[PDB]
């Protein structure tokens, strides 16, 4: 809570600005272009989607960073709902991304049989689907709560804290850490596996490009899941000293949580030649 | 070698003979006549259902109606006014590079690398299209075709000749052969008595189809014609060809009257279309997008860019309301 | 807005429906270009495979479909009707080996592999190449010389030796070799190795057109 | 072109029937069917619709919860389920082909009806007269008459002209208020402004005799005309 | 041989043909255009009202 938030603020809005034109740009450039289709830049443009609504509750959420707010009633939920169920749809896109590369580059032409395109429009209203009733019990689990009405939050409701709501909520967000990263490393390691034995310096590219995305993730999900059981701790036990860790790691995650949103689209279509075609050809350039 | 001298001997003096009928060019004939505005056409219609590259369509005489084909072995027949699918065609060939559809309305017709003119039955007793038949006579694939009635038909094919069949024997009455190269375009007179074909020999040829004889030869182009079409009068025609350059010959005068071409146009056209009044000439180019000429004047009046690969046919209806393109983007385009 | 224009739109939404279909069940069809200069080594790799103008020949190998177009019926301009295989999965092209000292055909052979290999519609369709009749340039080169075709070729004109010259010197006319790859088989005499050499290479083909779509690659 | 009706018959009030058309000479997927009844000495009266595809069902509101229309297109079978039979469900029942596209020619085939004898906001579509004496060679008339008005917005008038010879089932005569039907003879022509309509025979032959009904496919329900039959 | 003097023949029906001045085949093609300039929809927009696209 120092004015330090007057630099990472001026940061937040550039990494929302970054955001939004790579993430506008991809889903008017899947649209346009037929042969942009390609069942990759599909689940590209439902995480296009998701990144462009986690950054369109994001003005809501930098303005909590900075001290009791009357913002709202029912801005907590619609707020800390489309937000999250967002990082559980980003999350679940990266997931099913890693599976369709999987199946492509493993099983290329049994990927070739089964992989229809009729079928990935599925998977990604089932993506839709578990986001939203995983990020159902937002609705309840937090609310407003002052202990005047000057000194409310938008916090977990005291409902939660006396039961056992938030702290199993916790588990159930850090399940989408730990199922997508425990499926991203084993396949990107089994395709980096097989391309080795099939051996090019255009391989060791490819491994290195899948090695970034998952250092990317544990970068950028790690230190979020750890504040998130950061706090939410301080509240049934009281913790005393580490509250001291507790703001500052969610300051950290909070600016790596946009910046995931950010790079996400120049992470899986910065080396996608037939990407930049299309993306000079529509543009001026 | 006299017969082989005699020959140009002969075109010395066709030359000399159409060049004694150059008093005055159509540029200083048309100098003093008003220039059109800025021909800006908004894209009014987008029909969405190929799924590879188009290669050629046609519009019904209805103006409603247009039929295109498209390498995904498909021909569909589109309303294009609701943008509704009337019928969707499997051809036995993907191969398809040229569509027709009857003036009737009754029958289509599609060809290509199969050297095979298929006509298929619009209007039957059933609710399905059906071969109506097959023409099986051309050696080189077939880039063109034209329907005159419901049972003729004149195709151009990449044999260097054309052919006039009647549907109903399915043998071709008449055979067109002046040509040294590959005939790529055609286009029928209004009254259907002649017709002009462009081939890759850098010329075009005036035939007609009762006696079924050339009658002039129009050398101007330095590279293949692929497009080709009548002015609305029938007295005169536009060339569109691999030089980056559209120009218009006069059959009466026996020779050419106007060159359209650019310095920023270095790339060849894949269709040529007149306006219904022939004022605008229609150009389609291989620069993914489509230029609009003063016939009369040459000027470069406008330009329909909404397409993302080359634009491959072009076709303006017979009231002149609209404007379709079709393009290699699996797209067809109405413009108005 | 609409009385039975409603019928109509439904139709037409069928008709979407069954065009959608169709375009699935062609994108899971290999399509595979072959040339060659003379049908003589062509006529017989149609043989290895399952059972006028373009010639398609269609054949299931391992559970996967192949469509084959022979377009060397065609003698008209290539330039003004290749670009319609533009998005064919490969090129299988098909020369002899035994037109080493033939009418200067061999020449004629690297002439078309060059015109294709370079076109501005092939520039990531890779070549899957067959080196045919194998069996004859075993016992030409006893007889004669291979420098009636490469005057600069210096060494012993065994097989081993003699086709491989031949080889590299028909991989060297690629002028790209950062965005396809040629395949090169010496056409055997068993039935299943050839279809197996097409499926091999095929398998890698759909593998680093998948790492582009990826955006892996 | 062929379709065939079958399981007409005797049935007691509130039992239950199972009608059936095999389709026959035409790609029966690509045709939406109707049921169309026929009360003994009575007018046609559509029963129900379903679509190419099924995708779209329409029933009549004195059908609507009692019968089921239902199609399987491999065997090429149009079926009505008619349950809860009562006494005014007695008819003769035809099966009807309909195509809709842009020019296309819906209602131009109907089957020849198999009977039911059940034992003991719409558009009211106005054939004024009933029966006119006519002679061979002169000219005829027959108007109907709408209460909405037939024309819509796209230009069209929704007026279709049928023709049921004595002892046959009804034949499209006119589709789209002047449109003639394939095979039928230009004798016929059909002309009207949006809620008044004409039907001109310009010479009468021995095979114009019958009843001749008007009606709208503007909207669902299909109302047909009471019918006016010419005879000698 | 036998095409070449088939070559001689249609150069020469070719060119005994009659051809009208280019000042006058120009005049022509420019009357056309001013004739039926009034009916011509890409040239003159028409309203929205009688467009059948929109
Ligand atoms: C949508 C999104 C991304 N906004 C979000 O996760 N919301 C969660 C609500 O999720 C519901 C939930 C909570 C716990 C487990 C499972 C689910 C939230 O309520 N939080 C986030 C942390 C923060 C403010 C309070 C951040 N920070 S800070 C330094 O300001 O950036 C800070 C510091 C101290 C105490 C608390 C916090
Ligand atoms: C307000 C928010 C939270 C509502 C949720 C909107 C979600 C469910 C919607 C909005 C836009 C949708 C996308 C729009 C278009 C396509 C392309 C096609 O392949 C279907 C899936 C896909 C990729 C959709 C997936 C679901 C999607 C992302």
């Amino acid at each position: 809570p120092a004015p330090l938030l007057a630099g990472v603020t001026a940061t937040c809005v550039a990494l929302f600005v970054v955001g939004i034109a790579g993430n506008l740009l991809t889903m008017l450039v899947v649209s346009r272009f037929r042969e942009l289709r390609t069942t990759t830049n599909l689940y590209l443009s439902s995480m296009a989607f998701s990144d462009l609504l986690i950054f369109l509750c994001m003005p809501l959420d930098l303005v909590r960073l900075w001290q009791p707010w009357n913002f709202g009633d029912l801005l907590c939920k619609l707020f800390q709902f489309v937000s999250e169920s967002c990082t559980y749809a980003k999350v679940l896109t990266i997931t099913a991304l890693s599976v369709e590369r999987y199946f492509a580059i493993c099983f290329p032409l049994r990927a070739k049989v089964v992989v229809t395109k009729g079928r990935v429009k599925l998977v990604i209203f089932v993506i839709w689907a578990v986001a939203f009733c995983s990020a159902g019990p937002i609705f309840v689990l937090v609310g407003v709560e002052h202990e005047p009405w000057d000194t409310n939050e938008c916090r977990p409701t005291e409902f939660a804290v006396r039961s056992g709501l938030l702290t199993v909520m916790v588990w159930v967000s850090s399940i989408f850490f730990f199922l997508p990263v425990f499926c991203l490393t084993v396949l990107y390691s089994l395709i980096g596996r097989k391309l080795w034995r099939r051996r090019d310096q255009n391989h060791k590219q490819t491994v290195k490009m899948l090695a970034v995305v998952v250092f990317a993730f544990i970068l950028c999900w790690l230190p979020f899941h750890v504040g998130r059981y950061l706090f939410s701790k301080s509240f049934e036990p009281g913790s005393l000293e580490i509250a001291q860790i507790s703001q500052y790691c969610n300051l950290v995650s909070f600016v790596l949580f946009y910046l995931s949103a950010a790079i996400n689209p120049i992470l899986y279509n910065i080396m996608s030649k037939k990407y930049r075609v299309a993306v000079f050809r529509l543009l001026g350039f | 070698d006299e017969l082989r001298q005699e020959a140009e001997q002969l075109k010395n003096q066709i030359r000399d003979a159409r060049k004694a009928c150059a008093d005055a060019t159509l540029s200083q004939i048309t100098n003093n006549i008003d220039p059109v505005g800025r021909i800006q056409m908004r894209t009014r219609r987008t029909l969405r259902g190929h799924l590879a590259k188009i290669y050629a369509m046609h519009w019904g005489t209805d103006s409603r109606l247009l039929v295109s084909a498209s390498q995904d072995g498909k021909l569909i027949i589109w309303d294009s006014y609701t943008t509704n699918k009337v019928h969707a065609i499997p051809l036995r060939s993907s191969w398809v590079m040229t569509c027709a559809y009857a003036p009737s309305g009754n029958y289509v017709a599609c060809g290509g690398l199969d050297n095979i003119c298929s006509i298929y039955n619009l209007k039957t007793r059933q609710g399905n299209v059906r071969v109506s038949r097959e023409l099986a006579g051309h050696t080189g694939y077939l880039s063109c075709c034209r329907f005159l009635d419901d049972n003729q038909i004149v195709t151009s094919s990449g044999d260097t000749t054309c052919a006039l069949w009647d549907i109903e024997t399915g043998q071709q009455t008449t055979t067109f052969t002046g040509h040294t190269g590959d005939v790529m375009s055609l286009s029928l007179a209004p009254d259907t008595r002649l017709f002009v074909s462009g081939a890759c020999d850098a010329s075009a040829k005036l035939w007609d189809v009762r006696e079924g004889m050339c009658r002039q030869t129009f050398t101007g182009h330095e590279s293949d014609i692929n497009a080709i079409c009548f002015f609305p009068d029938g007295n005169a025609f536009a060339t569109g060809s691999d030089d980056a350059t559209c120009r218009l010959f006069d059959l009466r005068a026996d020779q050419e009257l106007m060159t359209y071409s650019h310095d920023n146009i270095i790339c060849g056209i894949t269709s040529v279309s007149f306006s219904k009044s022939g004022r605008l000439l229609l150009a389609g180019y291989d620069d993914f997008n489509c230029n609009v000429w003063d016939a009369l004047k040459a000027d470069r009046a406008g330009v329909l860019a909404g397409h993302d690969n080359r634009v491959s046919c072009l076709g303006v209806t017979d009231d002149g309301m609209a404007v379709a393109t079709g393009s290699w983007d699996s797209f067809l385009k109405i413009w108005n | 807005l609409s009385a039975e224009d409603k019928a109509a739109v439904e139709r037409s939404k069928m008709i979407d429906r069954n065009l959608r279909e169709d375009g699935e069940k062609a994108a899971r069809e290999v399509k595979l270009l072959l040339l060659g200069a003379g049908e003589s080594g062509k006529s017989t790799i149609v043989k290895q495979m399952k059972i006028t103008g373009i010639v398609e020949t269609h054949f299931t190998f391992k559970d996967l479909h192949f469509k084959m177009f022979d377009v060397g019926g065609q003698r008209s301009e290539r330039k003004k009707w290749i670009h319609c295989f533009e998005g064919v999965t490969a090129i299988i092209f098909c020369v002899a080996l035994s037109d080493y000292d033939l009418v200067n055909r061999m020449h004629e052979s690297m002439k078309l592999f060059d015109s294709i290999c370079n076109n501005k519609w092939f520039t990531d369709t890779s070549i899957i190449l067959f080196l045919n009749k194998k069996d004859l340039f075993e016992e030409k080169i006893k007889k004669s010389p291979l420098t009636i075709c490469y005057p600069e070729y210096a060494g012993s004109n065994t097989y081993e030796e003699a086709a491989a010259y031949i080889q590299c010197q028909f991989e060297d006319l690629n002028k790209r070799k950062d965005t396809k790859e040629i395949y090169t088989h010496f056409t055997c005499a068993t039935e299943t190795k050839n279809v197996q050499f097409v499926f091999d290479a095929v398998t890698d083909v759909i593998i680093k057109n998948n790492l582009k779509d990826c955006g892996l690659f | 072109v062929q379709l065939v009706e079958s399981g007409g018959g005797l049935v007691q009030p509130g039992g239950s029937r199972k009608l059936s058309c095999s389709a026959s000479g035409f790609a029966f997927s690509s045709f939406g069917m109707h049921w169309v009844r026929q009360a003994p000495e009575k007018g046609l009266e559509w029963v129900a619709y379903i679509s190419s595809g099924s995708g779209t069902i329409y029933y009549a509101d004195t059908v609507k919860g009692r019968f089921t229309i239902s199609r399987d297109d491999p065997k090429n079978t149009l079926f009505l389920q008619m349950t809860s039979l009562r006494s005014e469900d007695t008819a003769m029942y035809y099966c009807v082909r309909s195509i809709y596209y842009y020019g296309s020619s819906p209602f131009d085939f109907w089957g020849q009806g198999t009977t039911l004898t059940v034992s003991s906001s719409d558009i009211v579509m106005t054939q004024a007269t009933s029966s006119v004496p006519v002679t061979p060679g002169e000219s005829v008339s027959i108007s109907c008459r709408s209460s909405k008005s037939l024309l819509h917005s796209n230009g069209n008038t929704y007026l279709y002209w049928f023709l049921q010879r004595p002892g046959q089932s009804p034949q499209l005569l006119i589709y789209r208020m002047s449109n003639l039907a394939s095979g039928v003879p230009e004798r016929f022509s059909g002309s009207g402004s949006g809620t008044a309509f004409t039907l001109t025979i310009s010479r009468l032959e021995a095979e114009d005799v019958g009843v001749y009904y008007c009606m709208q496919h503007l909207e669902y329900p299909l109302t047909f005309g009471a019918g006016t039959k010419l005879e000698l | 041989i036998a095409q070449a003097r088939k070559l001689v023949q249609q150069l020469k029906m070719e060119a005994n043909i009659d051809r009208i001045k280019v000042s006058k085949a120009a005049a022509d093609l420019m009357a056309y255009c001013e004739a039926h300039a009034k009916e011509d929809p890409l040239l003159t927009p028409v309203p929205a009202s009688q467009n059948p696209f929109r």
